[PDB]
């Protein structure tokens, strides 16, 4: 439930590990300055959901061994926290994704952000006006290029035929 | 409940347009279009503007969707000034009213397209009217209308006469 | 790599067809204000051309209507074919082969489109069809999804309402001439259409959970699951072995039983009986 | 009504060979022939329906030119009884 851990000002180490947890929320976790590590090995956490980290600052251990990782853009935010929060290599090597396909049992700590390249990047500026403006110009530019190949069309017949009635 | 051919027509600059009334019918109609637009004739760009008070069926529909930018159809009452008004009268080249050739009552026919000529005439009097009558006697009673002038063009095609 | 969407944002491809048909709306009525508050002609001329051209009265007039026919066609195949991938997706478009085709269609119904505005004598009343309005909500759409390298399947389900229009096109083409014949076609094409029609739109706010809830309400109805139902639906059947979940399903449910039990019963009977 | 009947339980009892068969619903002919009344007479229970792929089409195929059959049948047969 949402706000369990709340009036627990002082956690410093939590562990949830070895339990049937399927999704781990944000608000489950609440606001948890002096929280120094999480364990969460050995559970059936899919991906962790964005906005669970943005409230741990403190966080700079974390387990995450026996895991259902599916290697989406899901677990974004993820990876980039353990590019900044290294693993020891022991540890490193147990985490691995699990989905089956390209990135079956891949290293999590091998994904670099150009490999995510393709996942939803931040609303931008430039692209929020393209998307804006992409449907009434090409439609403008499409009823323009009918209307002057008409007229082209159209003035080439009449002065073929006025130019050549007689003949 | 809407009345889906009610609109006005827009006249167009340079394009002479004309308006036909009275017994419209698929057969009739089809009649009227082989022979207005036919090829052999010279190429003159007339719209025709067709006035009924009955809306027309599947069959007719799709006579005038084959007619799409050569013929307009406006569901109307040639009585109405206001009728007379939506598809442009005052601007129309000429009028043409159609006759019911096989009628019960040749007189009552008559009756009808005297009532159209009389009603168009009342509405605008300049208009160059092309009507057909089935009785020799009431295209005298024709005659009788004060616009009814024949020197600018006004026409009276008696079936009997010329049969 | 795979899983390629972890969060939304149809608001592009949905705010993309809204700009567009609302900003046409607001230019002609603007256009219609300014006007009341104040040789033949070449736009008589090009507006004649392409009257001429909507209609089958050329060669190159029929050739377009049954390239319209085709195309419509196969853009619905297009999104029966797309039905099956998720509600969001990344793909890449020059290593992808439908979206090419997809492209290619929105083309030409692109410019069919400004043949059809070229040609039609109110422009108010032209930009309220239903053709115009399932032509503003698919193709900038796509030609956003090409843009972004993310496919929404949204409103590509109003595709089908472009098969309405084939009575008319039989029609230009002097196919279809009988009074019998144009009426069953009429029936065919309004049943189906809206048939198809309301199925996409139950597939997606299905499988697209309500909003306000977080998208939580997801129920996973395959599209041919969902024509099924809307079958069921507006036959009176009513099995309850697959229903609408999500409160928007419902609603849709709601309205739509009113014009959709009353358009099966008046139609399928007039059909069974003109076949006959 | 038999013959619609006997495809349902042909149909059901074989599941579509795409799954290589492995949609069995095993209705006996009495539960097709019930099903198959429950569902052209518009009542539509929902205790007993087609659940394979092509049941569940051959019932919406079914469905339009069996509904108005049985409407346009049911109250002839019984005027001309009574
Ligand atoms: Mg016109």
């Amino acid at each position: 439930a949402p706000g369990t851990f709340a009036p627990l000002r002082a956690l410093r180490n939590l562990s949830l590990a070895g339990n049937r947890l399927a999704r781990l929320e944000p608000a489950a976790l609440g606001a948890l300055p002096l929280l120094r590590s999480l364990s969460l090995q050995d559970n059936e956490l899919a991906a962790l959901a964005p906005g669970l980290l943005g409230r741990l600052p403190a966080l700079d251990a974390l387990h995450l061994r026996g895991n259902p990782w599916g290697c989406g853009c899901a677990l974004r935010p993820l990876c980039a926290w353990l590019r900044r929060h290294p693993l020891p290599a022991s540890e490193a090597e147990t985490v691995l994704c699990v989905w089956p396909g390209r990135l079956t049992l891949s290293p999590l700590t091998a994904f670099s952000d150009a490999a995510f390249s393709h996942c939803a990047q931040p609303l931008a500026l430039r692209d929020l006006a393209v998307v804006y403006t992409l449907g009434p110009a090409s439609f403008l530019v499409s009823l323009a290029s009918c209307l002057a190949l008409g007229s082209g069309l159209t003035a080439c017949r009449a002065r073929r035929r006025r130019l050549r009635t007689a003949a | 409940n809407r009345k889906k051919y009610g609109g006005s027509y827009s006249a167009v600059s340079g394009r002479k347009h004309i308006v036909v009334c009275g017994h419209i019918t698929l057969e009739s109609v089809s009649n009227f279009l082989k022979d207005f637009l036919h090829k052999d004739r010279d190429d003159v760009n007339v719209e025709i503007v067709f006035l009924h008070n009955i809306s027309p069926n599947l069959e007719l529909e799709a006579l005038f969707k084959r007619h799409f930018t050569q013929v307009e159809f406006y569901q109307g009452s040639v009585l109405n000034p206001h009728d007379l008004a939506r598809v442009k009268i005052e601007s129309a080249d000429a009028c043409l009213i159609l006759a019911n050739k096989y009628c019960a009552d040749p007189d009552a026919e008559d009756a009808s397209n005297i009532m159209r000529v009389i009603s168009i005439k009342n509405y605008h009097p300049k208009i160059r009217i092309i009507t057909q009558m089935l009785q020799y006697h009431n295209k005298a009673h024709l005659l009788n209308i004060p616009s009814w002038n024949w020197k600018e063009g006004d026409d009276a095609i008696c079936l009997a006469e010329l049969k | 790599p795979c899983d390629s969407r972890g969060q939304r944002m149809w608001w592009a491809f949905l705010a993309s067809s809204m700009v567009t048909f609302f900003g046409g709306l607001f230019i002609i009525l603007l256009w219609r204000t300014l006007k009341y508050l104040w040789e033949v002609g070449w736009m008589t001329s090009v507006k004649d051309w392409a009257g001429v051209m909507i209609s089958a009265q050329t060669l190159t007039g029929r050739v377009l209507v049954v390239l319209v026919f085709a195309l419509s066609i196969g853009a619905l195949v297009i999104y029966f074919i797309d039905s099956s991938n998720p509600i969001e997706s990344c793909q890449n478009f020059y290593k992808d082969f439908t979206l090419q085709i997809d492209m290619a269609f929105n083309v030409f119904f692109l410019l069919y489109f400004g043949l059809r505005f070229i040609a039609a004598n109110d422009k108010l009343w032209f930009w309220l069809e239903v053709n115009s309005v399932v032509d503003f909500f698919t193709v900038p759409p796509v030609f956003v999804s090409v843009y972004l390298n993310r496919s929404w399947l949204g409103l590509r389900f109003l595709r089908a309402l472009r098969l309405i229009q084939f009575s008319e096109i039989l029609q230009f083409l002097n196919i279809l001439k009988t009074s019998n014949s144009i009426k069953l076609v009429n029936l065919l094409s309004i049943f189906i259409s809206t048939w198809l029609t309301a199925a996409g739109f139950i597939h997606l706010v299905e499988n697209s959970g309500d909003p306000w809830e977080n998208f939580q309400n997801n129920q996973a109805l395959t599209y041919w699951e969902c024509v099924y139902l809307l079958m069921v639906t507006m036959s009176t059947v009513g099995y309850g072995d697959v229903y609408a979940k999500t409160t928007l399903g419902r609603l849709f449910m709601v309205f739509f039983i009113l014009g959709g039990l009353a358009m099966f019963a008046s139609y399928v009977p007039e059909i069974i009986e003109l076949i006959g």
